[PDB]
DNA sequence: AGCAATAAAGTTTCCTTCCTCCTTGCCGATAACGAGATCAACTTGTTTGCGGCG
DNA sequence: CGCCGCAAACAAGTTGTAGAGCTTATCGGCAAGGAGGAAGGAAACTTTATTGCT
């Protein structure tokens, strides 16, 4: 690219290609980590924007290198995409370091293993914490089509279950009782008859009606009781 | 009967010079062109054979020959044409659920087929 | 339901569009948490 | 996939010939067997000629083959599958009978179905000089070219020829090919 | 193990395999060829309709029995249509031509 | 469904690496040549404005250099599917059939013949279907629904997915950073390698170790593309549509 | 909870009422048959021998 | 410890052991392979071995 | 038995509200280390097509 | 023309057999915010129960 000035521009691309190899050599060790450490060219691409907004901004005064300036915004552009590609929280990512610093320093000052009440000394806040950050942290996430080991007898995708399943019987025997409903209550006051109908049926408004009749909806509260006292005359399971 | 059902061109006036060819459809035009239609202009014809496996492959329906074996090569080469299946064979049916063209079926098959003819 | 044929063809972009609803944006799903889209 | 009978006849012209299997030995497949339930291409007759018995298609069941067998036919047609010209699918004369039925077939049938099934299914199982005549009876050797040899026999001089043992009626007892100029004793 | 009606896929909808999940048995493409074999289409249309994947044919076919009718009606898989949307996805205008 | 919004255009493979292309089989232009085109190789001569250069003439970075400085103004060359897409825009399928079919009848040798038959019904193919050579490219593409490619979780909260969503994210990801690139008007090797990074992203969705070796997860297992729903065994063919779990049966 | 009454209706139902049949694999058409019940004290099948 | 843990229950060769009676556990400690790593695979492999 | 009143009790709303927390974006201060590979695959195999490849 | 090289691509069926992880190691302060959050409570509003009159 360039700007207005032209100059500042081919000194600025020169600037800017010649510390390509920079924005390898620092890269090249931020490796093992998440599959894009292997791809390598995200960092890349990354590290030159990076570079250009550094660029944009080079404060010459101060005196300092302009690699110096520039190895900030460039360490900051690799960390975005490292962030972006993870969906946890950050704090939570500081705990976890800390437990990892704190746990290997004091397993090295003891010299054995698993006694978290050291745990709960060292990182003197509270069990419940990281009692709670256990879970937090140390679980992540797995796919679903990994094979059933002992070979390729079935995948996780054979072997899953649900809660939320339909079922025939119950939507039939609630529409029956809601015949029954209208059944039972066709003998009884002409509102409320409505009342309990358009808002069970059709599943709209209740006070709307008391809105209507403007009588405080006490004679709702009892007719209603008396409904109930109506079908508590009859027999019915799937209790 | 299966094995041939393909014939390579001789002469031409009809469609291409050599262009394979169903002999079913060369006897079809010639049974349709050479007759008072016209002395001649449809051609001739050797009579090719072909091995199973690719003569599946070499089909009108692309279904049954995406069903099994290099499904894609068959769905390139016919979607780049606008083909269209017409529901004949047996797994075009079972894939779709249709009743077969067929055995106990046929008779409903044959009926849905005059209403094809009947609209 | 009851249908004729098949019929395969090549996918122009308007198709696209009309087959669409929206358009996505950003690569996200969900909260780590509120078990929620 | 694709096969059916489509109609009740094809009205199709001719097809193949059958003549026996018998080579190298004795028969081993029947006329007969071969035969039953085929729909002859043509109307037939007898060694003592003449002697029409299908107007161009039967059923050939047993009762033929037998009254058939009662005389010394070597060689009949039949419309074969080969043969008919039904445009998508066939005619149930040119496949003749359903062995599991025993009867002449209905349209509406599946056929390769069948055939693929039922050839698949053995093959599981089914990996695991001089010429000297044995008995009497005429011989006969035909589309020759071939010449007394020097010594007052035959030699051949066209490689086309083989030696038969035809009997004494005129069915083939055995047959054996006989090379290019060989010495015969006969 | 017997099953008569139970738990489903979900994905596509239709049954699993297991004793231990209920499961229900597998229909092979050798029963099909042996049954075209016979040519008893109206089999093969319950087979893969109902019993499989039609989720309304399940429902009503239950209904019908018991009520006592032994009757049929089909609609179409799910299953089928999974692949059209597949097959949109990979960029292509798959679609079908109505009666 | 849904659908995305591409910056750019890409190119589709089962189109291009499969057995005879119909891309360059149509132009008459080797498969070398055109990915060290949509790699982001070498130019290429779109139009030249002198006929001292050559159409489908290609162009190497430090011999276009001379062409260039020589002329500036009067050719047109380019690396990428852009110059392709107004390339088979360019081209009138009728004259090429007509010249075809007149110039087969001079010498119809055997591979000489079966080659002008097998573009002259390319042509006819590209006409009577009604389709368009313009519509080979990729500019936009659907969304699928995540009942398809879901994600639920287990019973210790933990989860489980469909790869299908980590491949759309990374597109979506060099889409976005080649736009906010783009604001900018940044040196173009960046933005090269942008897309380059997206085509290899696109095509790896559709079909993962085919063109390019494959991408995996952290297992050293392939993120699993489309295809595969519909092949061998497992596709929907001989698992789950032919084949069937039944119930009201036992055993 | 099993009554008596079940297992005579059961008895009233499945007489007439047939069943299909199948080992695997299929190789041929008649790798499955058509049967007709005959309800038995155990929990294995019994087969005609022939078949 | 991770490596350790894992093939040590990740292996193809650690297996849970047949305790069904003296004569499955002796033989299944017994038994020789040439699968896994460093080793082979059954559709690729023939007859020869 | 039908109808209302007073009093009490529990609310759902619901709305603010001010504490506290929590999360989305940015920009910064010493100087220079090296172009990756990294822990794998074991080569099935016969048939068939196509690009060379003369 | 007739090699040669190279690359592609299929490899029985249905049962079951038990359980899954991680080589990891990924600023860091500020701000402003915007959502949430909880408090304890006010307050329509609603709901009960106990005596009055047709
Ligand atoms: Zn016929």
């Amino acid at each position: 690219n360039s700007l207005y000035t032209a100059e500042g521009v081919m000194d600025k691309h020169s600037l800017w290609q010649r510390y390509v190899p920079l924005v390898r050599h620092e890269a090249l060790r931020l490796q093992v980590r998440l599959p894009a450490s292997v791809e390598l060219d995200d960092l890349l691409q990354a590290g030159g924007i990076g570079l250009l907004n550094a660029v944009e901004r080079y404060d010459a005064l101060q005196g300092t290198a302009f690699t110096t300036y520039a190895v900030q915004r460039i360490r900051g552009a690799m960390l975005d995409e490292l962030r972006s590609r993870d969906w946890v929280p950050r704090s939570v990512r500081r705990n976890a370091r800390e437990v990892a610093q704190a746990i290997g320093q004091l397993e090295q000052e003891l010299g054995r293993n698993a006694t978290e009440t050291e745990v709960a000394e060292r990182l003197g806040i509270d069990i419940a914490d990281y009692r709670q950050m256990l879970l937090d942290t140390n679980n992540s996430q797995l796919f679903s089509y990994d094979e059933w080991r002992e070979e390729h007898g079935d995948s996780i995708e054979l072997v899953t279950d649900d809660h939320q399943r339909e079922n025939p019987l119950q939507q039939l025997l609630d529409s029956n009782l809601r015949q029954r409903v209208m059944e039972a209550i066709e003998t009884l006051p002409e509102r409320e008859k409505l009342v309990l109908t358009l808002y069970y049926q059709e599943e709209l408004n209740l006070k709307e009606i008391g809105a209507v009749l403007e009588v405080g909806e006490s004679r709702v509260s009892q007719l209603h009781s008396q409904a109930i006292k109506r079908l508590r005359t009859k027999l019915g399971k799937l209790l | 009967r299966q094995m041939l059902r393909k014939a390579t061109i001789v002469n031409a006036g009809s469609s291409d010079f050599l262009e394979g060819e169903q002999v079913e459809y060369s006897r079809v035009k010639i049974a349709n062109r050479e007759l008072e239609a016209n002395g001649k202009v449809g051609a001739t014809y050797s009579r090719d054979l072909l091995g199973i496996t690719k003569a599946s492959l070499a089909t009108e329906s692309f279904i049954s020959a995406a069903s099994f074996q290099e499904t894609t090569r068959v769905l390139t080469e016919a979607a780049v044409a606008g083909k269209r299946d017409e529901l004949r064979g047996l797994k075009e049916n079972v894939i779709v659920g249709r009743l077969i063209p067929a055995g106990t079926g046929y008779a409903y098959h044959q009926d849905r087929m005059r209403r094809r003819a009947a609209g | 339901e009851e249908f004729d044929a098949i019929k395969i063809a090549l996918a122009s972009p308007d198709m696209i569009r009309s087959w669409s609803f929206g358009e996505v944006k950003k690569p996200e799903t969900i909260n780590y948490r509120t078990f929620k889209p | 996939q694709d096969l059916v009978v489509t109609e009740d006849d094809c009205g199709t012209h001719e097809g193949i010939m059958m003549t026996p299997v018998i080579e190298g030995g004795d028969v081993k497949e029947p006329l007969r067997d071969r035969v039953l339930g085929r729909v002859t291409a043509e109307d037939v007759l007898k060694p003592g000629t003449a002697d029409i018995l299908v107007p161009r298609n039967t059923l050939l069941h047993e009762q033929w083959c037998d009254l058939l067998e009662e005389n010394s036919v070597d060689a009949v047609k039949v419309r074969s599958v080969v043969s008919c010209d039904t445009d998508f699918g066939v005619c149930a004369h040119c496949y003749g009978r359903d062995l599991a039925r025993g009867h002449i077939i209905n349209k509406g049938e599946a056929i390769g179905v069948i055939a693929a099934q039922s050839i698949g299914e053995p093959g599981t199982q089914l990996t695991m000089s001089s010429i000297q005549v044995k008995n009497k009876g005429s011989i006969k050797l035909s589309n020759v070219k071939s010449v007394v040899n020097s010594s007052g026999k035959l030699v051949i001089t066209s490689r086309n020829t083989e030696l038969k043992l035809i009997d004494e009626f005129g069915r083939t007892k055995e047959s054996y090919k006989v090379p290019y100029g060989a010495v015969l004793a006969k | 193990h017997a099953r008569s009606t139970g738990s489903y896929s979900l994905v596509t909808q239709q049954p699993l395999g297991g004793k231990a999940q209920f499961g229900g048995q597998r229909f092979g493409e050798m029963e099909v060829w042996a049954l075209e074999a016979y040519g008893a289409a109206y089999t093969l249309q319950e087979m893969l309709t109902v019993k499989s994947d039609d989720v309304n044919g399940r429902t009503k076919m239950y209904k019908n029995i018991v009520d006592g009718n032994h009757q049929m009606e089909p609609g179409m898989p799910e299953s089928f249509n999974v692949l059209l949307k597949e097959i949109r996805s990979l960029g292509i205008n798959i679609e079908l031509e109505d009666e | 469904m849904g659908h995305i919004e591409l910056a750019s255009p890409t190119a589709h493979i089962w189109f291009l690496k499969s057995l005879p292309s119909r891309i360059g089989l149509l132009l008459d232009m080797p498969l070398r040549d055109i990915e060290r085109v949509l790699y982001f190789e070498s130019y290429v001569v779109i139009e030249g404005g002198m006929t001292n250069l050559e159409r489908q003439q290609i162009l190497t970075e430090e011999q276009y250099l001379d062409a260039l400085e020589e002329f500036g103004d009067e050719f047109d060359a380019k690396m990428g599917a852009e110059a392709i897409q107004a390339l088979l825009k360019s081209m009138d399928l009728e004259q090429e059939c007509e010249q075809l079919r007149e110039e087969l009848n001079e010498t119809n040798s055997e591979t000489k013949r079966k080659k002008l038959t097998k573009r002259i019904k390319l042509l006819e193919a590209f006409v009577q279907s009604g389709n368009k050579p313009e519509w080979m490219i990729l500019t936009v593409l659907p969304v699928l629904p995540p009942d398809l490619r879901p994600l639920v979780p287990l019973d210790g909260g933990r989860f489980a997915t469909s790869d299908l969503n980590d491949l759309y994210r990374r597109v979506i990801n060099r889409n976005n950073r080649l736009k906010r690139l783009l604001d900018l008007a940044a040196p173009d090797i960046i933005v090269r390698n942008e897309k380059r990074m997206l085509q290899e992203a696109v095509d790896a969705l559709l079909d993962n170790g085919r063109r390019g070796r494959a991408i995996t997860g952290s297992n050293k297992r392939p993120l699993k593309s489309l295809a595969d729903m519909i092949k061998g065994k497992q596709g929907r063919f001989r698992q789950n549509l032919l084949g069937k779990r039944v119930d009201y049966s036992g055993r | 909870r099993e009554e008596a009454v079940v297992w005579d209706i059961l008895d009233e139902v499945i007489r007439e009422h047939p069943v299909l049949l199948n080992r695997a694999p299929t190789l041929h058409r008649l790798g499955i048959q058509a049967f007709e019940p005959v309800l038995i004290e155990g929990k294995a099948i019994q087969l005609h021998p022939l078949v | 410890s991770a490596a350790v843990k894992e093939f040590f229950g990740s292996s193809q060769l650690s297996q849970f052991m047949d305790q069904n009676n003296p004569l499955s556990e002796i033989t299944h400690k017994r038994r020789i392979s040439a699968l896994g790593p460093g080793g082979l695979t059954r559709e690729r492999a023939g007859f020869e071995v």
